[PDB]
């Protein structure tokens, strides 16, 4: 019933001119950008991701990037998200995927990222986020996709890990943040990436999760996160990615979702909103391009379903987990 | 970001509001890597996450002070602080109810106290669901308290009847439930009798609101935590075909309710797979001329269904 009305003077042409000088210029000067600082390196890993979906990324800053991460390592291993900050595995993440990009790991301590993550796992086979203890599926996924990263995943108890996420099942074939949580399409893709990367795909119901994720999809072609809540354009990653990780994208209807991600382009400005009207991000920009790849949309890059990289990359790393199909 | 629409002194206002921040997050780390851990880095963080609660390594050093300070006050100047940080903390949640940082603070504060008053924060949790029943991290904190106060399976069960009763947006609400009923039985799947009253309550709120899709969900999981077709008892029988019945009803008040069709296939499949073959496919048809954006969904399943039946047929 929630849903938005797409207009019909709404964009229906895929702009990637646009985003790539969206993203280009990004950060050039500013309200959004300040206020955001405490994201900063995974701002950086959504653009040059997106850039290098969209066969731009020699238009980046690869030598400054490099320069900015290595300060970004802290003495324990972990990693922040800007200079002074504090170190947390989201953007340990984040780091290790754009070197992973760049083909540049040795710019940080490996040994020590590793030793990091391995100490932020709990008895019970959870992980907080940092020291300050936090539980959320959110750090079980960023832990093991780290450390899939750099071939390291071995370094974790990975059974406890797995009953973890695996007591975050819900009613409704979904997960939640922790045990008894609600299911949320956000924890969904990243227990489900768990699940792929530590290869226990067969423990999901595929049948009933499908079924709750391609319900998410409203009138509008648009996809929600759960129940009854106003689409959004990120959901394009969030839900679908799940979707082809458990073999069940087809249960989308492609062409509706497909014109609700391009009805949320500014075709004034480059990039995309969360939804029609709202203001751009670079957050919005790469998922709802990752959803049109996902789509098989052919001016873009493959992209990994799991780490949400470009396929040819992960390729040159060797790390591309089964899915269900 | 989300939410924010597209459309000087608005432009000026927030320049001016920059260079405090600025100015702010300055001070906070120059003071912190000169180690004083005092009261002016609580007053300045406080002028900063007031607005940007995700602002995670402010958290970190009110947490940082705070510690060091009992080390070095009194047991009553401590006690001070800590109901301080607790005032702190709710005017922050009235502004943003939902941010992971603010909510993983006050649980970091209540898990160092002896002794927390959790009553006072199952209270708390229940005015916030007033204002949003769907908040999760309102419920996962209510979780947490419940847990740490030790609250009954039994007592988190009849708050979430008045909850489910007094209006919609109820899938948190029954989603507590399923994980609520388990433990109130529990085993190493819900015994009949629980099964039969939550069908109960089930039925009643779709019939009430038929649009309400959380019912719909949590009722296609009662369906699958019974005992098995077909030790289905006289009891459960007759209560799953009298649904069946007021199920079709709904279907002629409601030709576009897609939740209704498909839960009559549902039940059709919990009652006689092979006896229904012949409506089941007919419903199908009808299902996915009402709900197309399912279309391929809906093939999968019918296709499922139709092998478990070839099945059923050859352990003649
Ligand atoms: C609450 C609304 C939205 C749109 C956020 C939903 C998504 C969540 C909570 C998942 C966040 C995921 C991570 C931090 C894992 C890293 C993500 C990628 C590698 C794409
Ligand atoms: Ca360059
Ligand atoms: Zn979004």
């Amino acid at each position: 019933q929630k849903d938005v009305t797409i207009k019909s003077d709404a964009p229906d042409t895929l702009l990637l001119e646009k985003h790539a000088d969206y993203i280009a210029s990004y950060g050039s000067k500013d309200y959004e950008y300040c206020m955001s600082e405490y994201l900063r390196m995974s701002g950086v890993y959504w653009g040059l991701t997106v850039m290098d979906l969209m066969g731009q990324l020699h238009r980046m800053n690869k030598e400054e990037i490099l320069v900015f991460i290595k300060s970004c390592q802290h003495e324990c291993g972990g990693v922040s998200a800007s200079i002074g900050h504090d170190p947390h595995l989201l953007y340990t993440l984040s780091a290790v995927q754009i070197l992973t990009l760049y083909d540049s790991i040795h710019v940080i301590n490996v040994d020590k990222v590793v030793a990091y993550v391995q100490s932020l796992q709990k008895e019970d086979g959870s992980f907080a986020g940092d020291i300050w203890g936090e539980i959320d599926t959110r750090f079980s996924f960023c832990a093991v996709a780290t450390l899939a990263l750099l071939g390291k995943l071995d370094a974790i108890n990975v059974e406890k890990a797995i009953e973890f996420v695996l007591s975050c099942m819900n009613f409704d074939g979904g997960f939640g943040c922790r045990p008894g949580s609600e299911s949320h399409a956000g924890q969904i893709y990243c227990c489900t990436g768990f699940l792929a990367i530590t290869s226990q795909l067969h423990q999901v119901n595929s049948d009933l999760l499908g079924w709750w994720l391609c319900e998410r999809q409203l009138p509008s072609g648009g996809l929600n996160g759960r129940p009854e809540k106003l689409p959004d354009v990120c959901y394009s990653w969030w839900v679908l990615a799940s979707l082809k990780i458990i073999g069940r994208l087809h249960w989308i209807d492609r062409e509706k979702l497909r014109s609700f991600i391009l009805a949320c382009q500014d075709e004034e400005t480059g990039g995309f909103a969360d939804r029609p009207g709202d203001m751009v991000d670079p957050f919005h920009t790469l998922f709802g391009i990752a959803g049109l790849s996902l789509l098989g949309e052919e001016q873009i890059k493959p992209v990994s379903p799991v780490f949400c990289m470009p396929e040819e990359v992960l390729q040159r790393v060797n790390v591309q987990p089964e899915l269900v199909s | 970001m989300h939410g924010r629409l597209k459309v000087e002194a608005k432009r000026l206002e927030r320049e001016q509001k920059l260079k405090l921040y600025q100015s702010a997050t300055q001070a906070v780390f120059q003071k912190r890597q000169a180690g004083e851990l005092d009261e002016s880095v609580l007053e300045l963080t406080s002028q900063i996450l007031g607005a940007n609660p995700d602002f995670a390594t402010l958290w970190n050093c009110r947490r940082e002070v705070l510690q060091h300070l009992e080390t070095e006050k009194s047991p009553e100047e401590s006690a001070a602080l800590v109901k301080a940080e607790l005032g702190f903390l709710e005017s922050c949640l009235r502004v943003n109810p939902k941010s992971y940082g603010t909510w993983h603070h006050r649980c970091w504060l209540l898990s160092r106290l002896p002794e927390p008053n959790w009553a006072r924060e199952l209270e708390l949790c229940a005015r916030f669901l007033e204002a949003d029943e769907r908040n999760f991290h309102c419920w996962d904190y209510r979780r947490f308290v419940a847990a740490q106060a030790a609250v009954a399976p039994a007592e988190e069960l009849a708050f979430t009847d008045s909850l489910i009763t007094r209006n919609f947006s109820n899938y948190s609400s029954w989603h507590y439930r399923s994980c609520l009923l388990p433990q109130l039985h529990p085993q190493p799947r819900l015994p009949e009798n629980v099964l039969l009253k939550e069908l109960e309550l089930v039925q009643n709120a779709f019939f009430t609101d038929p649009n309400d899709q959380s019912a719909w969900f949590y009722h296609r999981w009662l369906l699958g935590a019974g005992s098995g077709r077909c030790e289905l008892s006289v009891e459960k029988s007759t209560v799953l075909q009298s649904e069946l019945e007021s199920c079709k009803e709904l279907q002629e008040l409601e030709p576009e309710n897609k939740w209704c069709l498909l839960t009559i296939i549902l039940l059709m499949r919990a009652l006689d797979p092979l006896l229904y073959e012949k409506e089941t496919l007919q419903y199908f048809s009808t299902l996915k001329a009402v709900d197309p954006m399912r279309a391929a969904y809906l093939d999968d399943l019918r296709s499922k269904f139709l092998l478990e039946n070839s099945v059923l047929k050859m352990e003649y």
